[PDB]
């Protein structure tokens, strides 16, 4: 009987996340779908220095949030990655609107069609709107 | 690149005041995504159309009216009427009546002779044949 989403929390304290490398890659191997492994696989790939964005998108185990709000400031450009295959709109708009190319944005909309979304977005409290549009003018 | 169309009536105004040799370029990269009448009735306030006329030449396929009758004026001054017979023969977006007023007393016996032409293109005999009784014997 073990507790696995939380020993993570405790080396995070340590900043020794490397240690977990290789249970974990053994984990996976066997290929546990939990995303209390996947993402901590992310989190390290993260602070890894390199560019875990193919890994973000074809690991179809863990969960958009919590690598999101981890990679809210260390990288946005993998975040929103994050919420659109997680389809954490509300989120992207959170981040993606405030610090990020909107223009990624407009390219996640006019893919994911979507019209609460747009009404969501187009009703003049955000005041981010004119910068996305004089984006999407282009994307489409 | 640029989403709005407002910055190219600032920026026709700002290589104008500065760089205006170099304006020839812009107008021959902008003319697509422009509306031409705004920039001529622009130019007539400051008045430096005769610097632009090779371009309007360029762009007299489109057919506009404030274009026809600007560049039409331009070749009033400038005295010349070959390019004018293909202006009026290749375009008709233009008053007729405003251009045979000058034409029929520019001094001169060709100007003359084509405000004589124009008044059949509206299907008016009997004051052209009569305005070429003045001085045309010579058969026309």
């Amino acid at each position: 009987q073990f507790s696995t989403d939380e020993l993570v929390a405790e080396v995070e304290k340590r900043n020794r996340l490397k240690l977990l490398l290789p249970w974990l890659e053994a984990r996976i191997h066997e290929g546990c779908e939990e995303p209390a492994t996947h993402n901590a696989l992310a989190k390290i790939y993260i602070d890894s220095n390199n560019n875990p964005e193919r890994f973000l998108r074809e690991n179809p185990y863990y969960d958009s949030r919590v690598v999101g709000k981890y990679c809210e400031k260390r990288d946005p450009h993998l975040a929103c990655v994050a919420y659109e295959r997680g389809q954490c709109d509300l989120e992207l708009i959170n981040v993606c609107n405030e610090n990020s190319l909107f223009k990624s944005l407009s390219r996640y909309l006019v893919r994911r069609k979507d019209p609460e979304l747009w009404g969501s977005v187009l009703l003049e409290s955000n005041p981010y709107r004119r910068p996305l549009i004089d984006q999407v003018v282009q994307t489409a | 690149k640029v989403a709005n169309v407002e910055l190219y009536y600032r920026a026709i105004q700002f290589y104008l005041e500065f760089k205006p040799l170099l304006l020839n370029d812009l107008l021959m990269v902008l003319s697509p995504r422009l509306d031409h009448t705004r920039a001529v009735n622009y130019f007539s306030k400051v008045k430096q159309l005769p610097l632009v006329k090779p371009y309007l030449r360029s762009v007299q396929n489109h057919n506009n009216k404030s274009v026809n009758e600007s560049l039409n004026n331009l070749f009033i001054t400038e005295e010349d009427y070959q390019a004018l017979r293909t202006s009026i023969d290749a375009y008709d977006n233009f008053d007729n009546i405003s251009l045979a007023q000058r034409l029929e007393k520019h001094e001169l016996i060709e100007f003359r002779r084509i405000a004589a032409y124009l008044f059949k293109g509206n299907n008016r005999w009997k004051q052209s044949v009569e305005l070429c009784k003045k001085d045309s014997l010579y058969k026309d």
